[PDB]
């Protein structure tokens, strides 16, 4: 929670630069908001009701409260393939981050259903083809019937 | 164009400007900055959400049911309560509105501040 | 049959890490027992034989299923 | 390819309507519990309503959930046409009494008894937690006695 790269792929060590966070490798965002599990002392918000977001997620039975909870990690396909494959299951309920301008993140007091929201990933590329930092990601939507 | 009481109306809005994200079903009427105002000649609902039919269609669809008023014996058996008169609902599908037997529906949409596009309907037997 | 068919349940930890269950079911319907005689007419001591075809009376694939006659 | 159950609490409502009066048979989707019969949804407390449990999926790859519920001849709106029988009401709660309050939240009006007549409409209420728009949605199906 102390580091600014919480719930992000990478390393605990992180330095702030003009291109973002050094320790931030890959992030998954719902509605362009990073999916993070409520933790620390900044998750005391309860929202419109008296139930905290973490307690609401626990009551809903969603153990996938964040990227770290799911255990999602990147693993190479082979010894020298150079292609990394990682996966996780989309939860029915997620806790929206109220603001990303503070560490640890301050989470909203109520959860919302992920259906209809657009799920977007962002892989931070330290060296592009010309050998510099280029931000690339993909987009998808959480369908519902 | 013409409705009776205890009837449901499907509200459709073609607003390509509000299709903010192609992979996200956009919504309107949620906040006070972008309000949706449904109203009769005496009753109204505030902050009524509307939902896009598709992820990248640009058309918003939602329905409200006119619950009428409970002060009438429509069945003629001699007791009130024929229609559960109640004004409630804020989502795109659970809107409930009370409406007199002689009233008029009004739906107003805002696309920019101090600018509003409105729709009208009438209620008869 | 249909929604009430015997279904076996088995939890599993998937490759992603969730404990999603995997289940399979197979219908166990019944059959209309048909009993008939080998001939339309029989003589005295003609050794009539009763053939009963009904798969639901088989209660073991190993042992030979038999049905005695009550003497009481 | 696995077992699924509709675990949403009280998402399904089963009710019988005769004109301007309505009576609810119970609720489905939550944990099975003992409860009485409410008339017109007057009882604000939902824990006192009978629960039929979670619906079970018909096939591992179907997505359709079926629940078997039986309706007694007493499970209907009160009317004076049924005074011909001094009906004994089977208790739905833990008590063994045959009084009216044992099966229904409130006693029937004087001169009237709970019953179902010819032409009564049987309706099922289901609240979808996420439609194609990912919000609350109500769908109904109706049958006529």
């Amino acid at each position: 929670n102390s580091k600014a790269t919480d719930d992000a792929v990478g390393s605990a060590t992180t330095q702030s630069l003009s291109f973002g966070e050094l320790g931030r490798l890959l992030d998954v965002t719902f509605d362009d908001v990073i999916w993070s599990t409520p933790d620390g002392a900044n998750n005391t918000a309860t929202g419109n009701d008296s139930d905290t977001c973490s307690t609401e997620l626990s009551n809903a039975g969603i153990t996938d409260t964040g990227l770290g909870a799911t255990g999602f990690t990147l693993v190479e396909t082979g010894a020298a393939t150079g292609v990394f494959v990682g996966d996780f299951q989309i939860p029915s309920f997620w806790c929206r981050v109220s603001d990303t301008t503070t560490t640890p993140y301050t989470y909203a007091g109520d959860e919302e259903t992920t259906t209809g929201l657009d799920i977007e990933v962002n892989y931070v590329d330290f060296r592009d083809a010309s050998g510099e930092i280029v931000e690339v990601g993909d987009s998808a939507g959480v369908r519902a019937n | 164009k013409v409705y009776s009481w205890t009837d449901k109306v499907y509200i459709t809005i073609v607003a390509p400007d509000h299709n903010f994200d192609s992979d996200l079903v956009d919504e309107i009427g949620e906040t006070d900055s972008d309000p949706i105002k449904v109203s009769t000649r005496g009753f109204d609902l505030d902050n009524y959400k509307l939902v896009e039919t598709g992820t990248d269609t640009g058309i918003f669809t939602g329905e409200v049911i006119l619950t009428g008023f409970t002060a009438h014996d429509a069945d003629g058996d001699g007791n009130t309560g024929d229609a559960t008169g109640t004004t409630s609902g804020s989502g795109p599908t659970d809107g409930l509105l009370a409406t007199d037997d002689d009233d008029g529906l009004t739906v107003s949409f805002e696309f920019s501040e101090d600018e509003t596009i409105v729709g009208s309907a009438l209620i008869r037997w | 049959t249909d929604e009430d068919a015997p279904r076996v349940n088995y939890n599993d930890l998937g490759a992603d890490g969730v404990t999603t269950p995997v289940s399979d079911q197979e219908e166990a319907p019944s059959h209309s027992g048909v009993v008939s005689l080998n001939a339309d007419s029989y003589k005295i001591a003609d050794t009539v034989v009763i053939t009963v075809e009904d798969l639901d009376l088989n209660v073991d694939s190993d042992l030979i299923d038999i049905f005695t006659v009550v003497s009481d | 390819a696995g077992e699924d159950a509709m675990d949403q609490d009280n998402a399904l409502k089963i009710s019988v309507i005769r004109g301007s009066d309505s009576v609810v048979l119970g609720y489905a989707g939550a944990s099975e519990r003992t409860g009485k019969i409410d008339v017109g949804g007057n009882n604000g407390t939902i824990s006192n309503i009978r629960s039929f449990g979670e619906m079970d999926e018909i096939a591992p790859d179907a997505g359709i959930f079926e629940l078997d519920v039986n309706i007694k001849f007493t499970d209907g709106p009160a009317s004076a046409q049924c005074n011909s029988h001094d009906t004994l009401y089977t208790a739905l709660d833990g008590t063994t009494g045959k009084a009216d309050t044992n099966r229904f939240d409130d006693g029937a009006a004087s001169g009237q008894e709970y019953c179902i007549l010819q032409g009564d409409i049987l309706q099922v209420e289901y609240t979808d937690p996420a439609d194609a728009s990912g919000d609350a949605n109500t769908v109904t199906d109706s049958a006529t006695f």
